[PDB]
RNA sequence: CUUGAGUCUCGUAGAGGGGGGUAGAAUUCCAGGUGUAGCGGUGAAAUGCGUAGAGAUCUGGAGGAAUACCGGUGGCGAAGGCGGCCCCCUGGACGAAGACUGACGCUCAGGUGCGAAAGCGUGGGGAGCAAACAGGAUUAGAUACCCUGGUAGUCCACGCCGUAAACGAUGUCGACUUGGAGGUUGUGCCCUUGAGGCGUGGCUUCCGGAGCUAACGCGUUAAGUCGACCGCCUGGGGAGUAC
């Protein structure tokens, strides 16, 4: 949410698709959904996540 | 100096030189008045996607704390090195230290 | 913007004395720094025209600034422009 | 969109694909673009979203 | 012939046809069949009963290998999207998993205009 | 002199700008495997691609372009406009305590600079899409819409072109004038036990009062009430044309 190491509290923040879930089916903050994003971001580049669930 | 939270991971079959690189580069950093405020070896592991072939590898951290040039000189190596595949370098943010 | 060092540093060697920052001297030294410094970096890139924005900004700012103190004080004026080469 | 569901049970389970890809997606991108006409034709979904 | 007996089956459900293939978990197709080529054509080719005639038809060819169970790999929206899974399965077929292996770019190229009435 | 304007300190958010890297999804193309009579397309069709083995399916490789999800009633910018992630160079805006300069301000003909797309020059690049062009179909005809292809171009560097329903069809700066609901970002304070509650700045949606309006409507982000400067209009056609 605010750390892309922290795989465990990200893959709250994804459907079963490997998208991430948007802001409104969490209430999550505006400010807080950003950075949120863009650790799940940099972690799928580190192979820490994937981008999706097919590869 | 300008910190940066680097994290590169190395090739499987490779591990033997997870621990020389690591020794080299924290010297050079603290040879030129370097400063690392953290290290943490997570050695093999699974990955998401078969990021450049293979399904594993040897993950590393950093987080040093040394002037842009060094650091700069190290993110040229991680490319000429074939044992090491991806890499990354975030920024200062303060200096982070433990967990992860 | 500029470096906290050379900040200060500028500050009292044109300040009317230690922590004044703001005399038409001070600023006018603090405005020819990085419309100096960024010279070197519109040199390179030369596209950055939204960046030029801020630099011409600061260009006829300090038009602006000069031409006062000379209203105000010819004195200083003539002397602020050695100490930075200024006025072609 | 993956579907093993361990244990014989004739159910498709179907509905997944009918929370993210497949249609909605797909049917999207199947003919033209848009290029514009999202950030107005899209953009005055809230116009009507606002009740 | 081989006796696999179990592969993937994969379903072609585009907009105009629809075709199922069955093959080892390798790749090597074993046996396929599709709709426009099991009768009619143009629009009742492009129909949900169009695909299920298809797949029962496929398997009419890949059983011979000794098929007991089998995936099932779908992509593609149109009819026959769903039903050929049925017909697979009902033709005497121990399913196991189905996936959307439909392709879906991440924002790549332009897809063309066309349609335009 | 300090309230206008600016400076300093410390933070805050951001698809703001320039440069360089890089990841994954997909398309196409090449090669090989499996496999066999279709595929592709439409309202039907047909052109087309298929037994010289397509299509589907799997493996390996090449290459260009664009970055799903997040994402929005959203954000940043002077305007045009700007979305993957990372680094370097850089501009603006806002708040907060305060500290400093002391009217240094507002506007601006001419001038200078920035300017979507298309277009032009040089040299590159070229996957997908597509003016032109060629087939097929439709029709009374079809120099179209639809289908099968496809060059410029779209991409890049540097230079040129300066236009658009360049629009909020609403010039910039400033001060005043009842309200309601919401978004976004900063901040003081209070058992925040927990979110939360009392507020207080910036930017921004929708509704609406007075008043304004020919009406539609606008309505503290005014098209209301006022001030400073600027640009512009004076019947339609001819004509933003001729010279
Ligand atoms: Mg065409
Ligand atoms: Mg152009
Ligand atoms: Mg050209
Ligand atoms: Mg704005
Ligand atoms: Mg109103």
């Amino acid at each position: 949410e605010i750390d892309y190491k922290d795989i465990a509290t990200l893959k709250n923040y994804i459907t079963e698709s490997g998208k991430i879930v948007p802001s409104r089916i969490t209430g999550t903050r505006a400010k807080y959904q950003r950075q949120l994003a863009r650790a799940i971001k940099r972690a799928r580049y580190l192979s820490l996540l994937p981008y999706t669930d097919r590869h | 100096m300008r910190h940066y939270e680097i994290v590169f991971m190395v090739h499987p079959d490779q591990s033997e030189q997870v621990p020389g690189m690591i020794e080299r580069y924290t010297a050079a950093i603290t040879g030129a008045e370097g400063k690392i405020h953290r290290l943490e070896d997570w050695g093999r592991r699974q990955l998401a996607y078969p990021i450049n072939k293979l399904h594993k590898a040897h993950y590393v951290l950093m987080n040093v704390e040394a002037p842009q040039e060094v650091i700069d000189e190290l993110e040229t190596t991680f490319r000429f090195n074939d044992a090491v595949i991806r890499s990354m370098v975030m920024r200062t943010k303060h200096a982070v230290t433990e967990a992860s | 913007s500029l470096s906290t060092e050379a900040t200060a540093k500028i500050v009292s060697e044109f300040g009317r004395d230690a922590n004044d920052t703001g005399s038409t001297e001070v600023q006018v030294a603090l405005l020819t720094a990085q419309i100096n410094h960024l010279q070197g970096h519109f040199a390179e890139h030369k596209k950055d025209h939204h960046s030029r924005r801020g630099l011409l900004r600061m260009v006829s700012q300090r038009r602006k600034l000069l031409d006062y103190l000379k209203r105000k004080d010819v004195a200083r004026y003539t002397q602020l422009i050695e100490r930075l080469g200024l006025r072609r | 969109i993956k579907v093993r569901e361990n244990e014989p049970f004739d159910v498709a389970l179907r509905r997944f694909k009918r929370s993210c890809e497949k249609a909605g997606v797909l049917a999207e991108v199947r003919r033209r673009e848009f290029y514009e006409k999202p950030t107005t034709e899209r953009k005055r979904a809230k116009a009507s979203a606002v009740k | 012939r081989k006796q696999v007996s179990d592969g993937v089956a994969h379903i072609h459900a585009s907009f105009n046809n629809t075709i199922v293939t069955i093959t080892d978990r390798q790749g090597n197709a074993l046996g396929w069949a599709t709709a426009g080529g099991s009768g009619f054509r143009g629009s009742r080719k492009s129909t949900p009963f169009a695909a299920q005639v298809a797949a029962e038809r496929c398997a009419d060819a890949v059983k011979e290998y000794g098929i007991k169970n089998l995936e099932v790999m779908v992509k593609g929206p149109g009819p026959g999207r769903e039903s050929t899974i049925r017909a697979l399965n009902a033709a005497g077929f121990r399913i196991t998993n189905i996936t959307d292996v439909t392709p879906i770019p991440h924002n790549g190229c332009r897809p063309p205009k066309k349609r335009r009435v």
